[PDB]
RNA sequence: GUUUUUACUAAUUAUAAAAAAGAAAAGCUUAACUGCAAUACAAACAAUUAAAGCAGGGGCAUUGUCGGCAAUAAUGCAUUGAAGAAAUA
RNA sequence: UAAUGCGAUAAUACGCAUGACGGUUCAUUUUUGCCGUGUGUGGUCACGGUAAAACUUAAGAAUCGUCCA
RNA sequence: AAAUACAUAGCUUAGCGGCUAAAGCACUGGUUUCAUAAGCCAGCUAUCAACAGUUCGAGUCUGUUUGUAUUUA
RNA sequence: AAUG
């Protein structure tokens, strides 16, 4: 019962690793055709802006989920993007991708699985 | 209706069946050395010694001062930098496992290579090791003014200005300062504490 | 669905030794087991001085044992 | 806040027996070394007054509460054996892991075991078939056959009389046999042989 | 039918279906609808098979899905008879 | 893809750490056989396929073991 | 090789999905009798041709290998 | 209430 593709031009993507949580929003023309990345924030650009300001205890820390969240909102609202469809996959079921996520939609960005 | 599991026995290298036929000489610490200190890339410095038989106390401290140098000579990408993060956080570590284990000239070294380096300081290094020589008995019979130069330049850098431990250099660094030996180590050394002096 | 509250015990030794233990319910008065791991004779160590293993090795036979009810 | 909330054992094993195991059986990586992981407790219906091998769970619900008094944590029913019977169980069981673990198995040891009659050793271990994940374990198996020796069971005789005897594994992972002991004498667990 | 959670990934008469999928558990429900339908598979014909989309009233979500069931079998023309409703005479 | 991977409290701040040896799992189409179609007195014929089945020597990658010759 | 039935303690004979069992003769022990029969009392035979399946569970339902009738060539 |  896998359901038929659907084309978008806009995309959120996660990657979880051990350390850290990575979030990319890329644009496409088409599937044929390597897309363009116009936003990259991960826990890494939060730590390192977190603990000058606020002692935070990891990078995958609530802290830092909520700050990756924000950044990311500032990017889309600079560049007028205000609508993304989301990737599943694995990765996007990670506790701290779920954090994430949650706070993107308090801030105001409309996420859509389908 | 449980079933029980017999694990295989191990399988024991027969004697006289050369592992390899293929010519490794054997490595001594000179050769190990050497071959670390001879580097032009943090890529061949991480892999110059590699494994708990050559990755030892001497070794580390080898990779942290040849590392000063080439930070101070080059300048590094992304990859490469990280790589030299890696070099730092692995070699101290070991330190601070074998530290008891060091030589005078290899705690004089470790000493002018934490105080080059701008990653943060591991926990007690430059402490402990300056309690080990804090003795006074090893830097007087310090035969290698490069290792004394060494102790004095980073000392001042880090801004110890520990009152026995300078003046006991203070003859020593003029001695070399006379001799000719290690003159700008000496010299920057002396310039130094002189300016804290007049501060 | 829900675990129950536990709390702690006091606990006397043959030694004299006090442990706090956990319990269900509350006890004031100190619990005196009727044997514990020093008292049980399985619970010894076996490790021997050579004064135990010399008066080991030379023992003589003594058969008083036997005879003493008939004496009695 | 006079409530029981640490380990003894805990604090043993890692800061004392841990280093002592390594001493006497070196091995290249440090977490090489036998480790405890789990004791699990079993009541059936053999080990009761009721005579039936199929029982209701309303007659089990004695033998539930039991455990959760010695363990201090909720047991649970034991799967159906078979989906055309739903409402009859056979037997109870409970598991557990860390602080919890630790503590069960200080009280037992200092005083439970050495007040029951015929007890000289646990038997030797047993290696099962190693899961999906290929690691070996093995499994120490011994039984409690006077449950009323805890003192617990004291507040309602009436109540805990018909709780008669109970069941207990432990799951150890290891190199060899040899560490398993070695980690079992360390527990202060004298072993029949 | 549809939402949420995860130490699970089976089974059918038979079968290498399926991981953004299923099974189980928990909650709310009746789309197992009314009136239509481009375009195709197959096929002597009769019938048989898949289906985007439009309007109305609904269910669970909160903008996606629902016109029965993983799929491949569980059936019978016309005539005659009978029932509910509506329009005539 | 070191902002990696793995872990026996398993969580990730801490532990192992990217080299070197050893054992496993993955080019003249390697060139022979074999198969298919066409033609055929049953083969002194032609073309193609084998990422369907047998068959060569490497080099690399992924684990795993290891005080290292 | 075709077709329809049946294989149940020592022998006749219940039973044809909830556990693996009914009734009569035989056999064993006791009682009655001078003794033997009849008559009376209490017991005993894991009670289910063989193999493979279905089902939570089969003497009981489905196939195969054996034996016995009945009809046909 | 058959038999020896
Ligand atoms: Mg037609
Ligand atoms: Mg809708
Ligand atoms: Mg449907
Ligand atoms: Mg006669």
């Amino acid at each position: 019962p896998l359901k038929p593709l659907v084309f978008r031009p806009l995309k959120l993507f996660f990657w979880a690793t051990n350390r850290h949580v990575h979030a990319k929003v890329v644009r496409f023309s088409s599937p044929f055709n390597e897309g363009v990345p116009v936003v990259d924030i991960s826990t890494f650009d939060a730590f390192n802006k977190l603990k000058g300001s606020a002692p935070v205890v990891a990078p995958r820390s609530l802290e830092c989920y909520k700050e990756v969240a924000k950044m990311v909102k500032e990017e889309t609202a600079r560049q007028n993007i205000n609508e993304v469809t989301l990737h599943l996959n694995s990765h996007a079921s990670d506790r701290g991708v779920r954090e994430v996520v949650r706070e993107l939609k308090n801030l105001g960005l409309l996420v859509k699985k389908v | 209706i449980e079933e029980y599991y017999v694990v295989p026995p191990a399988c024991p290298p027969p004697p006289h069946n050369p592992k390899t036929l293929k010519y490794v000489p054997k490595l001594n610490r000179t050769q190990i050395i050497a071959r670390v200190y001879e580097a032009k890339t943090p890529t061949e410095l991480e892999n110059s010694a590699l494994g708990k038989k050559f990755f030892s106390e001497f070794a580390a401290v080898a990779k942290l001062v040849r590392l000063s140098q080439l930070r101070r000579a080059n300048v590094y990408n992304s990859r490469d930098d990280a790589m030299c993060v890696s070099i730092y956080n692995t070699s101290v570590r070991v330190a601070d496992k074998l530290l008891h284990l060091s030589s005078d000239e290899e705690l004089c070294g470790l000493i002018w290579a934490l105080s080059q380096l701008p990653y943060p300081e591991y926990e007690n290094l430059v402490d402990r090791s300056l309690q080990i020589l804090l003795e006074e008995d090893k830097p007087l019979k310090t035969g290698s003014s490069l290792a004394v130069s060494r102790a004095a330049a980073g000392l001042a850098s880090l801004g110890r200005w520990d009152a026995s431990t300078w003046e006991v250099l203070v003859p020593l660094l003029r001695k070399n300062v006379q001799e000719g030996k290690e003159v700008e180590l000496s010299n920057l050394a002396l310039g130094l504490y002189d300016a804290r002096e007049t501060v | 669905l829900v675990r129950p509250l536990t709390k702690a015990m006091t606990v006397v030794l043959s030694n004299g030794a006090t442990l706090r233990l956990p319990t269900v319910y509350a006890r004031a008065k100190p619990w005196f087991p009727v044997m514990d791991l020093h008292s049980h004779n399985v619970w010894k160590h076996k490790i021997k001085t050579d004064f135990q293993l010399e008066s080991e090795k030379n023992i003589t036979p003594d058969f008083s044992n036997f005879y003493n009810k008939f004496g009695k | 806040s006079s409530l029981h909330l640490t380990s003894r054992y805990h604090h043993m094993f890692y800061n004392v027996l841990y280093r002592e195991m390594m001493l006497k059986a070196p091995k290249t990586k440090v977490e090489q070394g036998p480790h405890l992981e789990s004791i699990t407790l079993t009541i059936k219906t053999t080990d009761t007054r009721l005579d039936k091998d199929i029982v209701d769970k309303w007659e089990l619900l004695l033998f539930s509460l039991a455990l959760e008094h010695i363990t201090g944590e909720p047991a649970a029913f034991l799967p159906p054996p078979n989906r055309h019977v739903a409402n009859k169980s056979a037997g109870v069981t409970v598991t557990l892991k860390g602080e919890k673990m630790f503590n069960f198995l200080e009280k037992l040891v200092y005083t439970i075991l050495p007040n029951q009659t015929g007890f000289e050793g646990v038997p030797q271990p047993k290696t099962l078939v190693p899961g999906p994940d290929g690691v070996v374990k093995r499994v120490v198996d011994f039984g409690v056959t006077n449950l009323l020796l805890y003192p617990d069971f004291e507040e309602h005789f009436g109540v805990f009389e018909p709780i008669r005897s109970m069941q207990v594994r432990m799951m150890i992972r290891s190199d060899s046999d040899e560490s398993c002991n070695m980690l079992v004498s360390g527990l202060l667990v004298p072993q029949l042989e």
